[PDB]
This record gives structure tokens, C-alpha cells and sequence, in this order.
């Protein structure tokens, strides 16, 4: 059934990925705090 | 056991089982099953391409998709009456639509540089006016940024709220002999209209995610 | 109950639904209705009397409920299915009239009218 | 209410942002353009 | 525009399916010409 | 509790089962004919040249 | 010509017939959607003018 | 305690009133369908799905301000 | 004591506010009828029951509404 | 007293879910007599409409009413 | 420390009210549409984008009002 | 404490403001739809403007949303 | 004191209420541009600063309101 097709998103997505990054960190950050229950 | 870890797996595994054991030989005339997953791929094809419609919306398609059939998915894994929060995990929904903001945001720098800026100067209006209608535009684009992601997940988790509230109430109601239940059928059909209610309110909720992150999107790839 | 009338014939006639393009939308008549009169821009039209159903191509005209439940359409020549690829050649020559240009209103017109055909 | 209050938000987003992911490159390069080919072979079969 | 010149065309471009007929064209074709007068001093006829 | 909820869903397939099975039957059968019906008239239009 | 009536006699599609046949037969087919793959389309026109485009909207 | 008891069935109370803006909403989309009909008569077999779902989504807002009133009301 | 029976007057008066909505939703959609069936008299048959549809679900609001009234009206 | 103080507050608040009957008469009326003066003749059906359409939009007003008398009387 | 209690929860009551207009202004979306294609029944496809996207953007304020009032309640 | 109550009151209140942007925002949208099946063609002229009108109409619901959090968290 | 720093709090809250009204008004000036330019097609070139007018007076009164908010809550 299934076939593999490659899709270079990689370069078209790069800003949405770059977002990801940065809310991993952010959230981290924000759960550090509210953890400190 | 970390519930909302194992509902994400359910979703997955929902979704690689319609294109699979959905599609049975890879008919030429359709399976049907799998007619339902051509008719969503074209209303959406159509869709994107009327509102992003460049020669890269197909490009975006994709990720158009997966916010579809994810939050198509997960409202109904969300509407099961023994199963966990996905959506009602609101810390998911509108961690992804912040992402998507920035992810935008940056976009519209990147392809149109500082004066991605002039996007906010929205007409030509008479200039001791200008500034206003540019504190009121970018304040307006960072609004898409929380409603996003609020609308759906405010809606997913009310709607479960609002039955099981009503399911306890029931419970108290049927706690009074069954002479009130002879009249007692509405507030069980109220659930049910809510039953009925809370998978088109998902479906809606999924239609006007990927209709407005389109328009967003038209907005950040296309400048003016 | 229709009268239905252009100036060679007086097409068709009581009749039970009439339904038209006018500049109020699009009306269905039936049976008594408002005494209106209403401008009949170029239209699909459907006449119907009882389920039996007459499929007319306008060209505008008046349309008139009078009060005596007389619907009074005039027009001047239309049948939908026999007024149906040539449509599709005389869209070339309009969008070329366009290209020219009252000359404007015309091309323009001819533009609306084929578009019309071309929606059935 | 305690379920909109974890401390478990970056376990979860973790195992969140997987599935994300696995579904955008699974249909991406798999399962799209399967529906495409149906697409384009019934147009191929339309012409032939 | 005039109404009745948007109703004019309006036939005539309808006067153009591929079946059609000299007399529906004659009743949407006219080669007149309208003699303008004034007063006596008539501005030379002009082709309706 | 959540038996009641159970109760709800129940109800909410008994209405799927009486409409939405055989719209859907119904559905997959309309596009499962005009998908056939292309592709059936296609072989046969190839035949026709073949002829000539 | 006869031959090629044969081969028509001999399989006619109609039901189903895996696109992995018609793949084989035929590369162009996979070429065409891996072109539409890569460059961000998804229409097929004559898929859309000799197909339906099953739509609500 | 008496104070933050009484709090509630107060504040239950206010969100009731929000009620009146889904009644009114609920017949404007009725409105518009029966005028809808009554100038075209035959568009109804299309629009009347769409008349059940305006009434519905309005509804739902309404729903939205339901749940807040009857989390402090039962629960 | 006093506090929970004073929260309870109270509270059913404020829910009371919501049910004004339901009334003058009612209206509306009558209104539309009565303007509707004066365009088409004829339109009136099929009209009817969409009527006492929209009718019924504006009211519905308010059944809500004054349920939770009496609710903290009479316990 | 509170409680005695909280009916006679609570009555007033009552008082102003009237209010939607009231205009809900009107606009009743007021389509009865548009319906009238566009058509004429549409009168001897739509009679029977407005006598209804006040006795609905009067009731939900009603219910409010009640609502104020019994918190005011107790 | 009651007040504070009090306070959320009256609080909650009050952010509540916010709501009601979005819940009319979902209902004036459709009935527009309504209206439209009684009048012109081929100017839905166009129009159907436009009218989610009102109906998502009405919505969006009183969902915004929705989430202070989650604000109070659950936190 | 009183101040900490008082906070939560007057976010509250605040939060009400929001109602009319809401009605605002189906305002445009119905005018835009009525305008569009009026023409079938206005809408490319009156699209960019009614985004514009629809912004502000939402502008001012937030000036009142962005009260409530400087009372909710100030 | 602390009555008086509450009720600087309190005193912002209410005052936020005035802003709606503007919120509907920018809205019904916008309307009006789109019904005169369906009616027209070509009285924007006038009707377009006209508005533009109409969008800034209206939202005035929201603004007026927005500035005894921000002075009774920092004040």
C-alpha cells in the first residue's frame, strides 16, 4: 500500500520549527516555576 | 501511568489504520472506507488552495492536514465517555497555536524582512493617523495568537464538563424514586443533544483552525 | 395563474409555482403573492404547473404580480434547452469585445448573459 | 481544577509534540500522495 | 446604463445556442437608419 | 457517574446505527459508481479507435 | 490491431487493480505525483474535470 | 464559610442572566430563514440544515455561560 | 443561616434577568411569520411547524433559565 | 432581618424580567400591522397570529411576574 | 480570607455576562447568509468561507471574557 | 485580605466590556455577506476594508480585556 | 485605606463597561460603507475618508472611557 515519497519541508517549515525550539525552553521555564509548589 | 501519553498513541494509531485496513487493495474505484478520507482531502484541497491559493499552497498542505486530522481525531477520542483529556489538556492546543503564531511571525520576517513591519500600516489614510493603525494592527496580529488555540480547547473541555455536570445532577435526580422518572427522560436527552453537539462542535472547531491558520498564513506569506 | 408573453409568442398559459430572477433575488410565486412589480434581469427561469415544469432562458422583461393573482411576464425571447457549445464560442468573441470597450456596457452585458447560459 | 494545574507539562508536551510530528512526515511523504496517485491513475485510465 | 438598451443586448446576445434560426436573428437585427431632424435642417441618417 | 455519560453514548450510536450506517452506505456506493462508470467508459472509448 | 483488441478482451479494470501494477506499467504515473510532491500542488485537473471534487463548500 | 457558600449561589445567579442573549439570538436565525422562504419559496431543502446549525451554534455560546452557572449552582 | 436564605432570594431574582431574552426572542420570530405569510400567503402551510420550531427553542432558553431560578428560589 | 431584607431586594430584581414581554408585544403588533397595510387581505388568517403571538411573548413576562410576586409576599 | 473566596466566585458571575452578545452575534452571521441565498442560492460557495470566518471572529471575544472567568474558577 | 478580593471584583467587571465587540464583528460580516449577494462581485473592493472594520471592532473588546488582566495580575 | 485602594481597583472595573458601546459603533460604520458601496459600486471614493471619520469618532467614546479606567486603576 504504502510508498514513501520524500517531502523537503525541512527548509520550507524552518520557522515554525525555530518556534518549537524556543516554547521547549520557554515552558521549561515557566513549568520550573509552577513546580516549585 | 501518564494518561495523556497513552491517548496521544491512540491517536496515532487511529490515523495509520485509515489509510490501511480503510483502503482494501488499492481500488481504483474506491473503498468505502476510504471514500470518506477523498472527500476530506478535496474539500480541503479546495480549501487551501482558495485561501492561500499561491503555487505553494499545496506546500502548506500538509501541515494544514495534520492540524486537521489530528483535532479531528482527538475529538473523538475526547467525546469516548470513559477517556482522558487530549484538547482539555489546554496546555497542547494553546502551546501549539503560540507556535504557530511565531512560527508565522517569523515567517513574514524572514520572507519580507524589517519591512514586514509595513504590513501593519494597513491603507492609505491620512498620516496623523497612521501611527494608531499600527498599534491597533500588530495588537490585533498577536491576537490571533491566543485565539487560536483558546477557541478550540475552551470548547472541547466545556462541552465534556457541561455532561458530566449534568450526568451528576441525573445521578441526584434518579437518587428521587422512579415515579419522577416517568418524566424524567429530558435531562438525559439534553446529554444526548450535547452528545450530538459536542462532535460537530470539535469538527467546526477543526474546520475554523485550518480556515483561519490559511488566512493567516495568506497574510504572512503574502505581503499586502 | 400565469401569463407569460413575449412579442412573437405568448409562451405558456392556475399555474402553480413560478420561480424567477428579478432585483429582489430570486422570488417563487405561488398561488396569491404581493402585488409587486419587479424588473426581470436576464434569468433561468422555471414555470411550473402542478409538477410539470417549463425551463425558459430570459432575456429580462418586467414581471408584475397584479392584484387579481394575474403574474404578468413579459419578455422578449428565451426554451433553457434549446437555447443551450456554441455558447462557449460566443464567450470568446465577448471577452474580445470586452477588450475593445456604451460599446463597454454592451461587451460587458454579453458577458453576463453568456455567464448566465453557462451556469446551466 | 487540578487537571488544568500538573507540574508534568514538559512530560507531556514532550510525548505530545512526538505524535505531531510523526503524523505530519507519516502523511507527508506517505499517505498524501498515495491519495494522489488514486487520483492522478483514474485520471490516467479516464485518458487511456 | 439605459434600461432598455440593457434589455436590447441582453435579446440580442441572446440571439447567439448553435441551433438558431434567420427570423430569431432578423427579430434581433436591424439595419434601419434613423433620420435625425431638427426643427426642417435634418443631421444626416445614422445607422440604427 | 459516568455510567449515565455511558448511557448518553449508547443513545448516540443507536441514532448513528438507524441513519448515518446506511447514508454512509449510501454515499460510498454513489462515489464507488462514478469513479466505475469514468473508467469503464474510458476502456471503451479506446476500443472504439482501436476499431477505426 | 487484432492483438490489441485481445488485450483488451483480456483485462478490463473495473473494480480494482493495484496502483502498483499501474506504477509498473506505467512510471510516469509516480513521476507525475512525485513532481506534485515536490512542488507543493495537489490538483489533479482532469480530476477535477472528469472526476467530482467532493466538497460540501 | 457562610459567606463563600452564599458567594456562590450568588454569583450562579448572574450567570443565568447571559441566557437572554441565546433566546434572542436563536429566533434571528429563524427570522431570517422564514423571510428567506417566503420570497423564494423553493431554497429551503438547502438552508434548512444551515437554520438548525445557526440556531445551534448561538445556542452553544449560550451552553458555554450554562456550565459556568451550574458549576457553581450543583457543584 | 441567614446568609445561605438571603443568597437564595437573591439569586433566583438575578436569574429571573436572563428569561426578558426568551420574550422578546418569541416575538421576533413570530414577527417574521406574520411579515412572511403577508408576502406569500400560501408559503404558510410548510411555514408553520418552522415556526413553532424556532418558536419552541427560543422558549427553551428561557425553561433553562427559570428552572435555575426556582432552583435558588425554592431550593 | 437578612432574610426577610433579601425577599423584598430580591422582588425588585425580579421585577425587571418583565420588562422583554412587554416590548415583546409590540413587535408582535407592529408585524400584524406591517403584514396588514402591505398586503390588506392577509387580516382573517393573521388575526388568529397576533392574538397568539401576544398571548406567547405576555407568558414569559408572566413567569417573571410570579417569580416577583412570590419572593415579595414570600 | 472569606472575602477573597467570596470574591472569586461573584467574581466568576459577573465576567460571565460578557458573553451574551457574541451568542446574538453568531445568530446576525447566519441570518445574513439566510438572507443571501434566498436571494441568490449560487452565492454560497463564496460566501461560505466568509461566514465561518464571522462566525469564528464573533465568537473570539466572548471566548476571550470565557477564559477570565476560567481564570477566577479554576485558578 | 479586602485588596485581595478586591482585585478579583473589579476583573470581573471589567471583563463585561468585551460583549460589544462581539456584536460589532457580526455587524461587519452581515453587511458584507447582504453586499455580497446583492452584487455577487463587490467583495474584492470591500474585502481588505472589512478586514480593517472587523480589527477594530475586536480592538476595542480587548482595550477592556487588557484592563482585566492589569486589575487580575496589578 | 484599604477601602480606598479597593475601590480604585473597583472604580476601573466598572468604568471599563463604557467601551462596549464603541465596540459596536466602529462596526455599524463599517456595515454602512459596505451596504452604500453594494448599492453603488462607486461611492467609496468619497464614502471611503467618510468613514474612516465615522470609525475614529466612534471609537472615541470607548477611548474617553479606556482613560478613566487607567486613572482610576493606577490613580
Amino acid at each position: 500500500m504504502l510508498k514513501r515519497f520524500p517531502t523537503p519541508i525541512l527548509k520550507v517549515y524552518w520557522p515554525f520549527f525555530v518556534a518549537g525550539a524556543a516554547v521547549y525552553y520557554g515552558m521549561s521555564k515557566a513549568a520550573d516555576l509552577s513546580s516549585n509548589t | 501511568l501518564t494518561t495523556f501519553s497513552l491517548y496521544t498513541i491512540i491517536v496515532l494509531l487511529v490515523i495509520t489504520s485509515l489509510y490501511t485496513l480503510t483502503n482494501n487493495n488499492n481500488k481504483i474505484i474506491g473503498s468505502r472506507w476510504l471514500i470518506s478520507q477523498e472527500a476530506i482531502y478535496d474539500t480541503i484541497m479546495n480549501m487551501t488552495k482558495g485561501q492561500i491559493g499561491g503555487k505553494n499552497w499545496g506546500l502548506y498542505f500538509p501541515m494544514i492536514f495534520t492540524l486537521f486530522m489530528f483535532i479531528f481525531i482527538a475529538n473523538l477520542i475526547s467525546m469516548i465517555p470513559y477517556s482522558f483529556a487530549l484538547s482539555a489538556h489546554l496546555v497542547f492546543i494553546i502551546s501549539l497555536s503560540i507556535v504557530i503564531w511565531l512560527g508565522n511571525t517569523i515567517l513574514g520576517l524572514y520572507k519580507h524582512g524589517w519591512v514586514f513591519f509595513s504590513l501593519f500600516v494597513p491603507a492609505g489614510t491620512p498620516l496623523p493617523l497612521v501611527p494608531l493603525l499600527v498599534i491597533i494592527e500588530t495588537l490585533s496580529y498577536f491576537a490571533r495568537a491566543i485565539s487560536l488555540g483558546l477557541r478550540l480547547g475552551s470548547n472541547i473541555l466545556a462541552g465534556h464538563l457541561l455532561m458530566v455536570i449534568l450526568a451528576g445532577l441525573t445521578f441526584n435526580f434518579m437518587l428521587i424514586n422512579l415515579f419522577t422518572l416517568v418524566f424524567g427522560f429530558v435531562p438525559l436527552a439534553m446529554i444526548l443533544a450535547i452528545m450530538m453537539l459536542e462532535f460537530a462542535i470539535g469538527i467546526i472547531q477543526g474546520y475554523v483552525w485550518a480556515i483561519l491558520t490559511a488566512s493567516y498564513l495568506k497574510d504572512a506569506v503574502y505581503l499586502h | 395563474k400565469l401569463q407569460f408573453a413575449l412579442p412573437h409568442e405568448t409562451l405558456y398559459s392556475e399555474v402553480t409555482q413560478v420561480n424567477l430572477p428579478a432585483k429582489s433575488g430570486r422570488i417563487g410565486v405561488l398561488a396569491n403573492h404581493v402585488p409587486t412589480v419587479e424588473q426581470l434581469l436576464p434569468g433561468v427561469v422555471e414555470v411550473m404547473e402542478g409538477s410539470n415544469s417549463k425551463k425558459f432562458f430570459i432575456s429580462g422583461g418586467f414581471a408584475t404580480v397584479q392584484p387579481d393573482s394575474q403574474l404578468c411576464v413579459t419578455a422578449i425571447e428565451a426554451p433553457l434547452e434549446s437555447f443551450s457549445e456554441n455558447i462557449k464560442n460566443l464567450l470568446a468573441e465577448a471577452k474580445k469585445n470586452v477588450s475593445s470597450s456604451r460599446e463597454a456596457a454592451e461587451a460587458a452585458i454579453q458577458v453576463e448573459v453568456l455567464e448566465n447560459l453557462q451556469s446551466v | 481544577m487540578p487537571q488544568l494545574v500538573p507540574f508534568y507539562f514538559m512530560n507531556q508536551l514532550t510525548y505530545g509534540f512526538l505524535l505531531m510530528i510523526t503524523l505530519l512526515i507519516l502523511f507527508s511523504q506517505f499517505f498524501l500522495p498515495m491519495i494522489l496517485r488514486l487520483y492522478v491513475s483514474r485520471l490516467f485510465i479516464s485518458k487511456l | 446604463i439605459s434600461y432598455a438598451a440593457y434589455l436590447n443586448v441582453a435579446a440580442q446576445a441572446i440571439r447567439s445556442t448553435e441551433l438558431q434560426t434567420a427570423s430569431v436573428l432578423n427579430r434581433s437585427q436591424t439595419d434601419a437608419f434613423y433620420t435625425q431632424y431638427k426643427n426642417a435642417s435634418e443631421p444626416t441618417p445614422i445607422t440604427k | 457517574d459516568e455510567s449515565i455519560l455511558l448511557l448518553t453514548f449508547l443513545g448516540f450510536t443507536g441514532l448513528v446505527a438507524k441513519y448515518l450506517a446506511p447514508a454512509y452506505k449510501d454515499f460510498a456506493d454513489a462515489r464507488m459508481k462514478k469513479v466505475s462508470d469514468v473508467l469503464n467508459a474510458s476502456r471503451n472509448k479506446h476500443v472504439e479507435a482501436v476499431k477505426d | 490491431l487484432q492483438s490489441t483488441l485481445d488485450n483488451i478482451q483480456s483485462a478490463r479494470p473495473f473494480d480494482e487493480l493495484t496502483v502498483d501494477d499501474l506504477t509498473k506499467i506505467k512510471p510516469e504515473i509516480d513521476a507525475k505525483v512525485e513532481e506534485m510532491v515536490k512542488k507543493g500542488k495537489w490538483d489533479v485537473p482532469g480530476y477535477k474535470d472528469r472526476f467530482g471534487n467532493l466538497n460540501v463548500m | 464559610m457562610q459567606l463563600v457558600l452564599a458567594a456562590k449561589y450568588i454569583g450562579a445567579g448572574i450567570s443565568t442572566i447571559g441566557l437572554l442573549g441565546a433566546g434572542i439570538g436563536i429566533a434571528i436565525v429563524f427570522a431570517a430563514l422564514i423571510n428567506g422562504v417566503s420570497r423564494n419559496p423553493s431554497i429551503k431543502d438547502t438552508v434548512f440544515p444551515m437554520a438548525i446549525l445557526g440556531f445551534a451554534l448561538s445556542e452553544a455560546t449560550g451552553l458555554f455561560c450554562l456550565m459556568v452557572s451550574f458549576l457553581l449552582l450543583f457543584g
